[PDB]
RNA sequence: CUCGAUGUCGGCUCGUCGCAUCCUGGGGCUGAAGAAGGUCCCAAGGGUUGGGCUGUUCGCCCAUUAAAGCGGCACGCGAGCUGGGUUCAGAACGUCGUGAGACAGUUCGGUCUCUAUCCGCCACGGGCGCAGGAGGCUUGAGGGGGGCUCUUCCUAGUACGAGAGGACCGGAAGGGACGCACCUCUGGUUUCCCAGCUGUCCCUCCAGGGGCAUAAGCUGGGUAGCCAUGUGCGGAAGGGAUAACCGCUGAAAGCAUCUAAGCGGGAAGCCCGCCCCAAGAUGAGGCCUCCCACGGCGUCAAGCCGGUAAGGACCCGGGAAGACCACCCGGUGGAUGGGCCGGGGGUGUAAGCGCCGCGAGGCGUUGAGCCGACCGGUCCCAAUCGUCCGAGGUCUUGACC
């Protein structure tokens, strides 16, 4: 019973599924759109593009910071279920090894390296 | 460094190795044989609860 | 994420991106020259021309990398440390200047201009 | 920091997986024998896991505990010399029992343990 | 305004337009095991019980004392005063309503034995200059003739863990009637999956 | 007193009281319009930042700040550090000296020990007791913890106002500092969890592995626990007495006065309200349930033995509780551990055979393989068997049967 259970339970009551979208993948930069807003309710289906980096998994889990080059580097981190989340679209390849956490990206990446994976 | 002043009387000694005291060994009988078996354990003659496989040779 | 003694980056009329902040605007208490603040400085790093100089401003906080996170566990972090200088009111420093987006700043609020300045890609 | 504590052992991790193994061979050598307190409980938990893959009972399963306790001697002597005997059981294989008394000079608490049964 | 819990676990969720985190309260629901009718205890009040581990095991006086207005098989229980019973046994399935404030405490998680570093505040003394105590350690203890010693009450190494408390004003979020549950956003005061509860005080003129 | 011995500076760390109170408020006063100052009496509540240079505390300077106080305790702190210091020999010169040597002129280095006995503090236990013997729930006299404050915004520029200038009532909002818990989330760890790697001696050559390459060789990630830089919360109300200071009713001073008389106003402070201890408060125990008034002994039986498993202790086995210990749940009519199993979350597609390349390896079966503390199944194993102690439960008075 305890934990594992009852909770396992609550959580499926509110998140249920972070809304099907299970396409993880390691690699993959890809991109989506989070109501993000302010402003006059301007939650905008805001989508950045970004290199897969990591996640936390159980209940809350969290599709972590893709890293984008915008003109400087700039990371994106993201909660899963977190109903913030709308489009979530993949467009790059779920590859390479050492699983993530593989900054290698963000770090000394170098769009050439980048694409050297 | 720190010695003391001079010893509260054999009394104080007392006081301590008192409260110290040496208390005594835990015992029933073999679940088996006889003679004294602390809780779990077996021994030099009966030596079991479901096969002795020890004593004599 | 913060720190007192600052080696930071700018990017407005900046005499170099690069400016070492003393400490935090705020509650008399500093210790946290903190994501969206707003805090005081001067010059570290050279700059052609420009009326800059090597003097010392105060301003607004942008960057940070160390967990930007939101009210709407919004969550991010740039491999960047930057701010954008000010002039006495606030009112910013420089005509444009090289970033983007993002709530916490805007959130601030206080400095809409900056707000629709930095936008595209960097 | 420390109390919840898992997996409780002594020495030092490289001494101990040292012994854990050794002794588990030893055993498995004679059946049942004679070591200290947690030499046992812990060691059952070990040769346990073992005995385990003895079971498993498979060309890789062999390959890993050999892994472990190398020598063929044993490893194949194990793997179906008992392996079989017990393959049918829900683990536990280990009989980790208190002796009648304690080493010299200290008073170690001493016990068996061997296969069970 | 009192509710009797085996304390589950922290865990996050979401409200209106925005995540944030909460906690798992649950309880069976304790029940009239005694009273303090005033007349009896003129510090008037209800003491319950809230689930039952195993019967084969419990002492005549337990089964008895029970016998008295007679309820259940339990050991979970406690005391808590100026708190009517209009009832004779209580739940929560609506007992504690959500989108309120409430109040609550627990057991706390048993630390260690550390000193300066632990216990207080303020970690240690410093490192480098001086190595010959390396990084930290106590700090000082009273003086010659001030007070003529050392003095009795400043913080001290030790066992600080092994004991109780509570946390003030926290939120009542959520109301699962079913499985005796409910979502609070807490301090997870004390463990978790083991006991707690909770009580509300707040005449509190913001 | 001290030379049979009292470590002097500066700083550190933990500080403790004090008010001639700095910020706080309460105030009468103004040359007080507002605002803002400044002028005294009341009140220590909390609070009373970073750096720079200087061995200097003082100091001057940078930036803020509500504010960035004076000082008591051998200018608190060596049995708790530090030791630049000035003050053992060196050597330095600058300076006296006929020179030996010297200068509280200076400058470079310059061997600070500590196994606690006492009373004292921090904790945790063993007694023996608060006159039945018991399992468990309480109420607190009395003691402990925290009581700050910004700036903005709310009523703000109608108070003042010729005009230039600025609101009490009061009301918000967030923040800093800080205290209390706590991991979901955020990030930190993870001596074995997984994964990659060189060198090397071993297995059996080949792979597939194995110890050593510092108490894990290297590296990249990594639960769970513990933990900030992550999260909740808190510093309130509000009740009653009052400080300065304001008044009511009223004489003695046949007009007057707050003034002994009698009544009220009033401070972030005092008692409470807030949490945390607590009858070893011998002045409790109050309530609940329950074994029997337990059984034998010279009357005074407040001694013995069984009495009760009334209950508990012992040993065992388990614990975010934990040095030992006591606390806590359990012992097979159980799930308690370990085991196993299902599952989470970890690693990142194994081992082999198979498919393209002289080869290097590449692709397939593979997101496989292998896994420690996390939810929980199932007696696979080990919680067998036993033992001992524990009412006939203070004195006293009154009442009933």
């Amino acid at each position: 019973m305890n934990r594992g259970a009852l909770i396992k339970l609550v959580e499926s009551r509110y998140v249920r599924t972070d809304l099907p979208e299970f396409r993880p993948g390691d690699t993959v930069r890809v991109s989506y759109k989070v109501k993000e807003g302010n402003r006059t309710r301007i939650q905008d289906f805001e989508g950045i593009v970004i290199r897969i980096r990591r996640n936390g998994f159980n209940t809350t889990f969290t599709v972590r910071k893709v890293s984008y080059g915008v003109g400087v580097e700039r990371i994106f981190p993201l909660h899963s279920p977190l109903i913030q989340k709308i489009d979530i679209v993949q467009r790059g390849r779920a590859r390479r090894a050492k699983l993530y956490f593989i900054r290698n990206l963000s770090d000394r990446e170098i769009r050439r390296k980048l694409r050297a994976d | 460094h720190p010695v003391p002043k001079k010893k509260t009387s054999k009394a104080r000694r007392d006081a301590r190795r008192s409260h110290h005291a040496l208390t005594p060994p835990t015992l029933v009988p073999c679940p088996e044989c006889k003679a004294m078996k602390p809780p779990h354990t077996v021994c030099p003659e009966c030596g079991y609860y479901a096969g002795r496989k020890v004593l004599e040779v | 994420m913060i720190q007192p003694q600052t080696y930071l980056e700018v990017a407005d009329n900046t005499g170099a991106r690069k400016i070492m902040c003393i400490r935090v605007l705020k509650g008399s208490n500093a210790k946290y020259a903190t994501v969206g603040d707003v805090i005081v400085a001067s010059v570290k790093e050279a700059i052609p021309r420009g009326a800059v100089k090597e003097g010392d401003v105060v301003k607004a906080v942008v960057v940070r990398t160390k967990k930007e996170v939101k009210r709407p566990d919004g969550s991010a972090i740039r491999f960047d440390d930057n701010a954008a200088v000010i002039i006495n009111n606030q009112l910013e420093p420089r005509g444009t200047r090289v970033f983007g987006p993002v709530a916490r700043e805007l959130r601030e609020k206080g400095f809409m201009k900056i707000v629709s300045l930095a936008p595209e890609v960097l | 920091r420390h109390l919840k504590s898992g997996r409780k052992l002594n020495r030092h991790s490289s001494h101990r997986l040292a012994l854990y193994r050794n002794q588990a061979k030893s055993l498995l050598t004679h059946g049942r024998i004679t070591t200290t307190v947690p030499k046992a409980k812990e060691l059952r938990g070990f040769v346990d896991h073992l005995i385990h893959l003895a079971k498993r009972g498979d060309l890789h399963a062999r390959r890993l505990v050999l892994r472990d306790l190398q020598d063929v001697k044993l490893v194949r002597k194990l793997f179906d010399e008992i392996a079989p005997r017990y393959r049918d059981r829900q683990g536990g294989y280990t009989r980790v029992l208190k002796l009648a008394e304690r080493r010299r000079g200290d008073g170690a608490p001493l016990a068996l343990v061997e296969l069970v049964e | 305004m009192k509710g009797i819990l085996g304390v589950k676990v922290g865990m996050t969720r979401i409200f209106r337009d925005d995540r944030a985190v909460p906690v798992t309260v649950i309880l069976a629901g304790p029940c009239p095991v005694v009273q303090r009718r005033t007349p009896e205890k003129d510090g008037y009040t209800a003491v319950q019980l809230g689930f039952l581990p195993q019967n084969p095991k419990r002492v005549n006086r337990p089964l008895k004392g029970h016998f008295a207005k007679a309820g259940v098989e339990p050991v979970r229980i406690l005391r808590e005063i100026r708190d009517f019973n209009p009832e004779g046994d209580t739940v929560t399935v609506e007992i504690f309503k959500p989108g309120e404030r409430v109040d609550v405490t627990g057991t706390s998680k048993g630390r260690g034995f550390a000193g300066v570093m632990k216990r207080w505040n303020f970690a240690g003394g410093p490192d480098s200059h001086g190595a010959h105590k390396i990084h930290r350690h106590p700090g000082s203890i009273g003086n010659r003739k001030t007070p003529g010693r050392v003095y009795k009450g400043k913080k001290m190494a030790g066992h600080y863990g092994a004991e109780r408390v509570t946390v003030m004003n926290l939120e009542v979020v959520d109301v699962i009637p079913e499985e005796n549950l409910l979502l609070v956003k807490g301090a997870v005061p004390g463990p978790n999956g083991g006991l707690v509860i909770v009580r509300e005080t707040k005449k509190a003129a913001k």
